[PDB]
Protein backbone atom coordinates (compact mmCIF):
# COMPACT_ATOMS: atom_id res chain seq x y z
CA UNK A 1 0.00 0.00 0.00
CA UNK A 2 2.53 2.53 0.83
CA UNK A 3 4.64 3.74 -1.76
CA UNK A 4 8.05 1.63 -1.37
CA UNK A 5 10.50 4.32 -2.74
CA UNK A 6 9.61 6.27 0.66
CA UNK A 7 9.87 3.52 2.35
CA UNK A 8 12.64 0.97 1.08
CA UNK A 9 12.87 -2.35 1.46
CA UNK A 10 15.55 -4.46 0.56
CA UNK A 11 14.85 -7.88 -1.58
CA UNK A 12 14.04 -10.93 0.62
CA UNK A 13 16.56 -13.34 0.61
CA UNK A 14 15.56 -16.16 2.46
CA UNK A 15 17.30 -19.85 2.76
CA UNK A 16 15.97 -22.64 1.28
CA UNK A 17 14.67 -25.71 3.65
CA UNK A 18 17.45 -28.38 3.19
CA UNK A 19 16.42 -30.80 6.45
CA UNK A 20 19.31 -33.41 6.87
CA UNK A 21 17.71 -35.13 9.64
CA UNK A 22 14.29 -37.52 9.57
CA UNK A 23 13.01 -36.36 12.67
CA UNK A 24 9.58 -34.66 11.98
CA UNK A 25 10.46 -30.70 12.54
CA UNK A 26 7.91 -29.50 15.10
CA UNK A 27 7.61 -26.36 13.77
CA UNK A 28 6.54 -27.18 10.62
CA UNK A 29 3.63 -29.57 11.76
CA UNK A 30 2.79 -26.00 14.66
CA UNK A 31 2.75 -23.61 11.61
CA UNK A 32 0.28 -26.11 9.50
CA UNK A 33 -2.12 -25.97 12.46
CA UNK A 34 -1.80 -22.71 12.97
CA UNK A 35 -2.57 -21.74 9.34
CA UNK A 36 -5.65 -24.48 9.47
CA UNK A 37 -6.82 -22.86 13.15
CA UNK A 38 -6.00 -19.46 12.66
CA UNK A 39 -5.40 -18.14 8.94
CA UNK A 40 -8.14 -19.54 7.63
CA UNK A 41 -10.84 -18.00 9.65
CA UNK A 42 -9.26 -14.91 10.02
CA UNK A 43 -8.54 -15.16 6.35
CA UNK A 44 -12.69 -15.82 5.61
CA UNK A 45 -13.51 -12.65 8.18
CA UNK A 46 -11.31 -10.69 6.40
CA UNK A 47 -12.85 -11.62 3.10
CA UNK A 48 -16.57 -11.31 4.03
CA UNK A 49 -15.85 -7.90 5.89
CA UNK A 50 -13.58 -6.53 2.40
CA UNK A 51 -17.01 -7.47 0.57
CA UNK A 52 -18.83 -5.64 3.09
CA UNK A 53 -16.42 -2.56 2.21
CA UNK A 54 -16.25 -2.97 -1.54
CA UNK A 55 -20.03 -2.60 -1.41
CA UNK A 56 -20.28 0.40 -0.09
CA UNK A 57 -17.10 2.29 -1.57
CA UNK A 58 -16.14 6.34 -0.79
CA UNK A 59 -13.31 8.00 -1.31
CA UNK A 60 -11.63 10.85 1.01
CA UNK A 61 -9.24 13.00 -0.28
CA UNK A 62 -6.00 14.59 0.32
CA UNK A 63 -6.41 18.54 0.87
CA UNK A 64 -3.61 20.60 -1.07
CA UNK A 65 -2.93 24.17 0.23
CA UNK A 66 -1.73 26.54 -2.83
CA UNK A 67 2.41 28.05 -2.00
CA UNK A 68 1.66 31.55 -0.52
CA UNK A 69 4.28 34.79 -0.27
CA UNK A 70 6.47 33.89 2.69
CA UNK A 71 7.39 36.31 5.32
CA UNK A 72 10.59 37.25 3.32
CA UNK A 73 7.74 39.51 1.22
CA UNK A 74 5.61 40.61 3.60
CA UNK A 75 5.71 44.25 5.02
CA UNK A 76 6.60 45.15 8.51
CA UNK A 77 2.85 45.35 9.66
CA UNK A 78 1.03 43.95 6.85
CA UNK A 79 -1.50 41.35 9.34
CA UNK A 80 -2.62 39.40 6.52
CA UNK A 81 0.35 38.94 4.94
CA UNK A 82 2.32 37.78 8.11
CA UNK A 83 -0.60 35.86 8.83
CA UNK A 84 -0.69 33.57 5.94
CA UNK A 85 3.04 33.56 5.73
CA UNK A 86 3.32 32.26 8.89
CA UNK A 87 0.61 29.49 8.56
CA UNK A 88 2.59 28.05 5.39
CA UNK A 89 5.42 28.66 7.67
CA UNK A 90 4.25 26.15 10.60
CA UNK A 91 2.95 23.83 7.69
CA UNK A 92 5.88 23.24 6.38
CA UNK A 93 7.37 23.15 9.89
CA UNK A 94 5.24 19.73 10.30
CA UNK A 95 5.68 18.31 6.95
CA UNK A 96 9.60 18.77 7.42
CA UNK A 97 8.91 16.86 11.36
CA UNK A 98 7.44 14.51 8.99
CA UNK A 99 10.24 14.24 7.19
CA UNK A 100 12.37 13.51 9.33
CA UNK A 101 10.05 10.56 11.32
CA UNK A 102 10.34 8.76 7.65
CA UNK A 103 14.28 9.20 7.79
CA UNK A 104 14.30 8.08 11.03
CA UNK A 105 11.69 5.14 10.81
CA UNK A 106 13.72 3.98 7.83
CA UNK A 107 17.10 4.27 10.13
CA UNK A 108 14.90 2.19 12.91
CA UNK A 109 13.83 -0.87 10.25
CA UNK A 110 17.93 -0.72 8.55
CA UNK A 111 18.92 -1.59 12.09
CA UNK A 112 16.71 -4.38 13.20
CA UNK A 113 16.63 -5.98 9.80
CA UNK A 114 20.28 -6.20 8.93
CA UNK A 115 20.89 -8.21 12.73
CA UNK A 116 24.26 -8.20 13.75
CA UNK A 117 25.51 -6.60 10.14
CA UNK A 118 23.53 -3.28 11.20
CA UNK A 119 26.90 -1.16 11.58
CA UNK A 120 28.29 -1.80 8.02
CA UNK A 121 24.70 -2.84 6.34
CA UNK A 122 23.05 0.79 7.44
CA UNK A 123 25.91 3.46 7.00
CA UNK A 124 23.81 4.65 3.67
CA UNK A 125 20.60 5.16 5.90
CA UNK A 126 23.04 6.46 8.63
CA UNK A 127 24.60 9.20 6.39
CA UNK A 128 20.60 10.12 5.47
CA UNK A 129 19.86 10.51 8.90
CA UNK A 130 22.76 12.73 9.24
CA UNK A 131 22.47 15.01 6.47
CA UNK A 132 18.21 14.88 7.23
CA UNK A 133 18.97 15.67 10.99
CA UNK A 134 21.97 18.31 10.01
CA UNK A 135 19.41 20.25 7.95
CA UNK A 136 16.54 20.02 10.80
CA UNK A 137 18.59 21.39 13.35
CA UNK A 138 20.27 24.46 10.75
CA UNK A 139 16.74 25.36 10.37
CA UNK A 140 14.23 24.83 13.02
CA UNK A 141 16.06 24.77 16.32
CA UNK A 142 17.22 27.05 19.24
CA UNK A 143 14.03 29.05 18.13
CA UNK A 144 12.20 28.64 21.37
CA UNK A 145 8.60 27.54 22.44
CA UNK A 146 7.68 31.13 21.04
CA UNK A 147 8.74 29.98 17.35
CA UNK A 148 7.81 32.32 14.34
CA UNK A 149 8.58 32.68 10.80
CA UNK A 150 10.03 35.61 11.61
CA UNK A 151 12.59 33.81 13.77
CA UNK A 152 13.65 31.23 11.47
CA UNK A 153 13.78 34.20 9.04
CA UNK A 154 16.18 36.03 11.98
CA UNK A 155 18.20 32.66 12.13
CA UNK A 156 18.54 32.36 8.50
CA UNK A 157 19.29 36.01 7.88
CA UNK A 158 22.68 35.64 11.43
CA UNK A 159 23.57 32.51 9.40
CA UNK A 160 24.04 34.11 6.05
CA UNK A 161 25.56 36.96 7.37
CA UNK A 162 28.06 34.30 9.30
CA UNK A 163 28.42 32.73 5.98
CA UNK A 164 29.87 35.96 4.23
CA UNK A 165 32.45 36.76 7.19
CA UNK A 166 33.69 33.43 6.42
CA UNK A 167 33.78 33.97 2.78
CA UNK A 168 34.87 37.13 3.29
CA UNK A 169 37.78 35.68 5.52
CA UNK B 1 -9.85 68.67 28.82
CA UNK B 2 -9.90 67.84 25.50
CA UNK B 3 -13.67 67.95 23.86
CA UNK B 4 -15.27 70.62 26.09
CA UNK B 5 -13.94 73.51 24.41
CA UNK B 6 -14.73 72.30 20.74
CA UNK B 7 -15.69 75.35 18.86
CA UNK B 8 -19.36 75.61 18.31
CA UNK B 9 -19.93 73.49 21.59
CA UNK B 10 -23.76 74.27 22.67
CA UNK B 11 -23.29 74.56 26.60
CA UNK B 12 -25.97 71.96 28.66
CA UNK B 13 -26.93 70.18 25.55
CA UNK B 14 -26.66 66.02 25.87
CA UNK B 15 -27.58 65.86 22.11
CA UNK B 16 -26.13 68.03 19.13
CA UNK B 17 -28.23 68.17 15.92
CA UNK B 18 -25.09 67.04 14.34
CA UNK B 19 -25.18 63.89 16.44
CA UNK B 20 -28.36 62.98 14.08
CA UNK B 21 -26.16 61.68 11.19
CA UNK B 22 -24.73 58.84 13.06
CA UNK B 23 -26.92 55.89 12.86
CA UNK B 24 -29.09 55.28 15.98
CA UNK B 25 -28.28 52.15 18.37
CA UNK B 26 -30.36 49.52 17.24
CA UNK B 27 -33.00 48.67 20.41
CA UNK B 28 -31.86 45.02 20.43
CA UNK B 29 -28.10 46.56 20.92
CA UNK B 30 -26.56 44.24 23.98
CA UNK B 31 -25.79 47.55 25.81
CA UNK B 32 -28.95 48.33 25.72
CA UNK B 33 -30.03 44.82 26.99
CA UNK B 34 -27.35 45.25 30.08
CA UNK B 35 -28.96 48.63 31.04
CA UNK B 36 -32.23 46.26 31.13
CA UNK B 37 -30.67 43.47 33.11
CA UNK B 38 -29.04 46.21 35.69
CA UNK B 39 -32.84 47.70 35.86
CA UNK B 40 -34.40 44.39 36.50
CA UNK B 41 -31.78 43.64 39.45
CA UNK B 42 -32.48 46.80 40.74
CA UNK B 43 -36.25 45.95 40.67
CA UNK B 44 -35.09 42.78 42.20
CA UNK B 45 -33.44 44.27 45.04
CA UNK B 46 -36.26 46.83 45.90
CA UNK B 47 -38.21 43.89 46.38
CA UNK B 48 -35.14 42.05 48.64
CA UNK B 49 -34.85 45.44 50.43
CA UNK B 50 -38.78 45.70 51.44
CA UNK B 51 -39.18 42.20 51.93
CA UNK B 52 -41.34 41.03 49.82
CA UNK B 53 -41.20 37.98 47.08
CA UNK B 54 -38.04 38.87 44.97
CA UNK B 55 -39.42 37.60 41.28
CA UNK B 56 -43.10 38.57 41.57
CA UNK B 57 -43.80 40.79 43.91
CA UNK B 58 -44.66 44.05 41.62
CA UNK B 59 -44.31 44.13 38.60
CA UNK B 60 -45.58 46.81 37.51
CA UNK B 61 -42.33 48.58 39.90
CA UNK B 62 -40.01 45.73 37.65
CA UNK B 63 -41.35 47.07 34.40
CA UNK B 64 -40.82 50.62 35.22
CA UNK B 65 -37.17 49.91 36.44
CA UNK B 66 -36.49 48.32 32.91
CA UNK B 67 -38.51 50.99 31.34
CA UNK B 68 -36.53 53.94 32.90
CA UNK B 69 -33.30 51.87 32.69
CA UNK B 70 -33.87 51.11 29.04
CA UNK B 71 -34.36 54.52 28.28
CA UNK B 72 -31.73 56.68 29.86
CA UNK B 73 -29.41 54.14 28.51
CA UNK B 74 -30.78 54.26 24.90
CA UNK B 75 -30.07 57.81 25.22
CA UNK B 76 -26.54 57.75 26.82
CA UNK B 77 -25.26 55.17 24.20
CA UNK B 78 -26.23 57.88 21.77
CA UNK B 79 -24.53 60.27 23.06
CA UNK B 80 -21.33 57.77 23.58
CA UNK B 81 -21.32 57.09 20.09
CA UNK B 82 -21.65 60.83 18.93
CA UNK B 83 -18.47 61.73 21.39
CA UNK B 84 -16.60 59.03 20.09
CA UNK B 85 -17.65 59.77 16.46
CA UNK B 86 -16.79 63.29 17.27
CA UNK B 87 -13.09 61.97 18.43
CA UNK B 88 -12.20 59.77 15.54
CA UNK B 89 -13.67 62.65 13.34
CA UNK B 90 -11.34 65.34 14.80
CA UNK B 91 -8.28 63.15 14.89
CA UNK B 92 -8.88 62.00 11.11
CA UNK B 93 -9.34 65.98 10.53
CA UNK B 94 -6.20 66.92 12.61
CA UNK B 95 -3.78 63.90 10.77
CA UNK B 96 -5.05 65.32 7.49
CA UNK B 97 -4.33 69.00 8.02
CA UNK B 98 -0.77 68.25 9.33
CA UNK B 99 0.87 65.91 7.23
CA UNK B 100 4.77 66.75 8.39
CA UNK B 101 3.57 65.63 12.04
CA UNK B 102 2.17 62.22 10.45
CA UNK B 103 4.56 61.43 7.46
CA UNK B 104 4.57 58.07 5.95
CA UNK B 105 6.64 55.59 6.66
CA UNK B 106 9.34 53.56 4.22
CA UNK B 107 7.83 50.01 3.48
CA UNK B 108 10.43 47.85 3.83
CA UNK B 109 9.76 43.61 4.08
CA UNK B 110 10.92 41.24 6.37
CA UNK B 111 13.10 39.97 3.70
CA UNK B 112 15.15 43.88 4.17
CA UNK B 113 14.81 44.55 7.81
CA UNK B 114 17.50 42.60 9.99
CA UNK B 115 16.21 41.51 13.28
CA UNK B 116 18.25 40.07 15.42
CA UNK B 117 17.85 36.36 16.38
CA UNK B 118 17.99 35.30 20.31
CA UNK B 119 18.74 31.32 20.54
CA UNK B 120 16.76 29.89 23.20
CA UNK B 121 19.05 27.45 24.25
Amino acid sequence: SWDKDVYPEPPRRTPAPAPQTSLPNPVTYLTKIFDLLVDRPVTLAREFIEQQHAKNRYYYYHREFRRVPDITECEEKDILCMFEAEMQWRRDYKVDQEIVNIIQERLKACQQREGESYRQNCAKELEQFTQVSKAFQDRYSDLGAHYSARKCLAKQKQRMLAERKAAKE
Amino acid sequence: TMMSGRPGRVPLQFLPNEARSLPPPKLTDPRLVYMGFLGYCSGLIDNAIRRRPVVSAGLHRQLLYVTSFVFFGYYLLKRQDYMYALRDHDMFAYVKSHPEDFPEKDKKTYGEILEEFHPVR
